[PDB]
RNA sequence: UUGACCUCAAAUCAGGUAGGACUACGCGCUGAACUUAAGCAUAUCAAUAAGCGCAGGAAAAGAAAAUAACCAUGAUUCCCUCAGUAACGGCGAGUGAAGCGGGAAAAGCUCAAAUUUGAAAUCUGGCAACAUUUCUUUUGUUGUCCGAGUUGUAAUUUCAA
RNA sequence: UUGGAUAUGCCAUAUAAAGCGCUUUCGAAGAGUCGAGUUGUUUGGGAAUGCAGCUCUAAAUGGGUGGUAAAUUUCAUCUAA
């Protein structure tokens, strides 16, 4: 992120199209509030729930929420695997909302 | 484009200058 | 002895004004000035009024 | 966000989910110490709405307080006085167990400021509470304009002087006629003072 | 043990009252202290008046509703009518009372013309000297510390003087009307019940 | 009565204004997100044991007994009646 | 098998903080009896003394889950008044507020609950640079690493909206 | 030594931010907490004034309060945890 900001900052200093030099990011979505909001907004395409969220109330409603909203969801093993995907120690839930055409 | 990065872009451009 | 003893004492404002007017009237009588102890045996007039 | 779901789920604490979680949590909290540091809040949204931010300088402690009324510490249950003072058993502490939990944790962590606290569990012997604490010497706290006020020396031991939410509740702070005893010593001292003016 | 003429004694002096006797020997000292603090505030706050403008309101009881006193602040409805935003009113010395409201057009107008008089007589310095923005005065040489009461006092409603006697006033039994209205209000609840019971019975 | 101290419309008549609606008075109005979330939580959690007992009584058609039990559980008859109508709505919807 | 994470430990680890005194006035807890009722048990003394805890230069209280029933008022505090009144009381001895109104002073606001999601935008610390000083004694800035943080730190919103 | 102005000097990316105005709109608002019973203790609060213990435990124009308890129906006011 720092490199991209530096590169685009040099682009602005050289007075070129900074808004079009970059491309829309394609990445997994994370964060409990962010993922829950995406599921309610029907933007989530796939939901992966950590199996051992220590306060279980944080995810206990998610299977019922995903079922009502018609969002495909899975309970995957361990919080740390989801964390290492998003470069964290922990991730309660991950969400896939958009992918590339080869991965459709 | 993301506005908060646009502010960050201006900050880094100022630092480089 | 206590501090909450009554030290200050109320007088009706009208009676305060009565006394002030009576004292000013008394100051206008040469006999009362001599009796009270003033050496006015040589002053020109009572009330003694001087220029501004 | 998920905090809305957490709040409405916590309202339903006679559900099978909450009853099961109450059983297992009460068991493991009894197996720990009476006062033990909580790694994270067990009710993150309850702590969140009470003032807990998830950054350095904020601390959570769990404490279990023995329930019931107060027992007069008189020896052998004897009072030595008029019969209107012979009660020993059915007497009540005027501060809540939530106040007692806060003040025992405040003594345990003398370097911290007691922000607030919340109920987390109970059984026939204990009520379990989690106390939100703030480090006033931490720079992350000292540089946050939303929490600097607790660094000021007038907020040392808020819970001990009755300045926490439950503390103000216990001493009857409130607006209106229902209280009217309000600050008790202040209100009692206000009338019982005999104002003798100079001119009278 | 009480044998003299007069009323039965009622002295509430069975506590330790001497512990809490309050004396007023510092009354002249406090008065001078309040004077000095008031003058210190007057000199420190610049041309700005020492007292902010206040609205004209009516006390809330039958004993006092015929009088006009000073309120706390102007309502958001009054500020909108006078053309002043709530963000700038606090900056130019107009208090804001978000709790009060204008249940009558009379109270609304009363305070609107108060704000209009204040705005007409107010000199607002430009934030940066020499650059008058909107609302800023062009000349501020004549700025002075004046009294808001002198500029805009609280005015009391004055009853109209003699007026002619009309025939509808001549044919008006005041006492009978008072008795009839009191009885009408007293038994209005019973009438509503009777009209109800009549409806289901019918 | 208008302008006569005593009566039904007692008091001085000084035009009238329509006060703006205060946002605080909107409290108690059921929101769309709140209704959605509470439906999710009800599905996730279920009912309390006394709510279950009341629903059985409503099913067996002891309306007075269910009302008296709900008042015993909740404390006030108003809250009891609200709970009965809440639980009978649950019964009707589940039959639907 | 190595790893990741969680939980829990250790160190004369790096840097901090707490106690004690003071206590006239502040906030609490705990808590009598002598006394009065011409006895005395409810009551009174007194929500006092003693005891205990915790503050400040003031404290506490404070921007209405407040009054009122008006033509309506409008955070809190204090003064005068309400008022020895409404009321409580072996309705005995006794006790006993509040709204209004006048004044002193006036000042308002902050979060939780919102997807930044085309971008954790947030922050402690280590290091190195500068700068600054009531001050070589003080207080910061910028860069760079390590961490904290998505089990939620910034921005935006607080119902007056 | 300090204070608020003043003269200019320099640094400052408004590529920003903000008030105001209309929305056919929407508007998230704090739970073993409110409330109820009960037992103590308090109050001038008397059919419980506040606080506390125990038992039961809400709600969504819902919840408080309107100083005689109850059911019911309106009206004001305010928006706790």
């Amino acid at each position: 992120k720092k490199q991209r900001l530096v590169a685009e900052a040099e682009a602005v200093a050289n007075g070129k199209s900074a808004q079009d030099v970059s491309k829309k990011p394609y990445n997994v979505k994370y964060g409990l509030n962010h993922v829950v909001a995406l599921i309610e907004a029907k933007k989530a395409k796939l939901v992966l729930i950590a199996s051992d969220v220590d306060p279980i109330e944080l995810v206990v409603f998610l299977p019922a929420l995903c079922k009502k909203m018609g969002v495909p969801y899975a309970i995957v093993k361990n919080k740390a695997r989801l964390g290492t995907v998003i470069h964290q120690k922990t991730a309660a839930v991950l969400a896939v909302t958009e992918v590339r055409e080869e991965d459709k | 484009p993301s506005k908060h990065e646009q502010k960050r872009i201006l900050q880094l451009a100022y630092a480089i200058r | 002895t206590k501090t909450w003893r009554k030290w200050h004492v109320k007088v009706n404002q009208n009676e305060k004004r009565y006394a002030i007017a009576s004292a000013v009237a008394a100051s206008g009588v040469p006999s009362l000035l001599l009796a009270r102890g003033h050496r006015i045996e040589e002053i020109p007039e009572v009330p003694l009024v001087v220029d501004d | 966000g998920a905090y809305k779901y957490l709040e409405e789920l916590a309202k339903k604490k006679q559900s099978d989910v909450n009853l099961f979680l109450s059983r297992v949590r009460a068991w493991e909290y009894r197996q720990m110490n009476v006062i033990h540091r909580a790694s994270r809040p067990s009710r993150p949204d309850k702590a969140r709405r009470l003032g807990y931010k998830a950054k350095q300088g904020y601390v959570i402690y769990r404490i279990r307080v023995r329930r019931g009324g107060r027992k007069r510490p008189v020896p052998k249950g004897q009072t030595y006085g008029k019969p209107v003072h012979q009660g020993v058993n059915h007497l009540k502490y005027q501060r809540s167990a939530r106040c007692t939990a806060e003040e025992r944790v405040g003594r345990y962590c003398s370097n911290l400021r007691v922000l607030n606290s919340y109920w987390v569990n109970q059984d026939a012997t204990y009520k379990f509470f989690e106390v939100i604490l703030v480090d006033p010497s931490h720079k992350a706290i000292r540089r946050d304009p939303r929490i600097n006020w607790i660094v000021n020396p007038v907020h040392k031991h808020r819970e001990s002087r009755g300045l926490t939410s439950i503390g103000k509740k216990s001493r009857g702070i409130g607006k209106g006629h229902r209280f009217n005893n309000s600050p008790q010593h202040a209100t009692w001292l206000r009338h019982n003072t005999l104002s003798l003016r100079r001119y009278r | 043990a009480i044998h003299v003429k007069g009323q039965l004694p009622n002295a509430h002096f069975h506590k330790d009252w001497q512990r809490y006797v309050k004396t007023w020997f510092n009354q002249p000292g406090r008065k001078l202290r309040r004077r000095q603090a008031r003058q210190t505030k007057a000199a420190k706050i610049a041309p700005r008046p020492v007292e902010a403008i206040r609205p004209a309101v009516k006390p809330p009881t039958i004993r006092y509703n015929m009088k006009v006193r000073a309120g706390r602040g102007f309502t958001l409805e009054e500020l909108k009518a006078a053309g002043v935003s709530r963000r700038v009113a606090s900056t130019i010395g107009i208090p804001v009372d978000h709790r009060r409201r204008n249940r009558s057009e009379e109270s609304l107008q009363r305070n609107v013309e108060r704000i209009k008089v204040y705005l007409a007589h107010l000199i607002v310095f430009p934030r940066k000297a020499g650059q008058p923005k909107k609302g800023d005065a062009t000349d501020v040489s004549g700025a002075e510390q004046t009294d808001v009461a002198a500029v805009l006092p609280i005015t009391q409603e004055a009853v109209e003087e003699a007026k002619p006697i009309t025939e509808e006033a001549k044919n008006f039994n005041a006492f009978s009307t008072l008795s009839n209205e009191r009885a009408y209000a007293r038994y209005a609840g019973a009438r509503a019940a009777f009209q109800k019971k009549r409806a289901e019975e019918a | 009565a208008p302008g006569l101290v005593v009566g039904l419309n007692k008091g001085k008549t000084l035009t009238k204004r329509q006060l703006p609606e205060r946002p605080s008075r909107r409290k108690g109005h059921l929101s769309k997100r709140t209704a959605f979330v509470r439906s999710i939580v009800r599905e996730v959690a279920g009912f309390a044991p006394y709510e279950r007992r009341v629903m059985e009584l409503i099913r067996n058609s002891q309306d007075k007994r269910a009302r008296k039990l709900a008042k015993k559980r909740l404390g006030t008859l108003k809250r009891a009646k609200g709970k009965i109508e809440e639980l009978t709505s649950v019964i009707q919807s589940s039959r639907l």
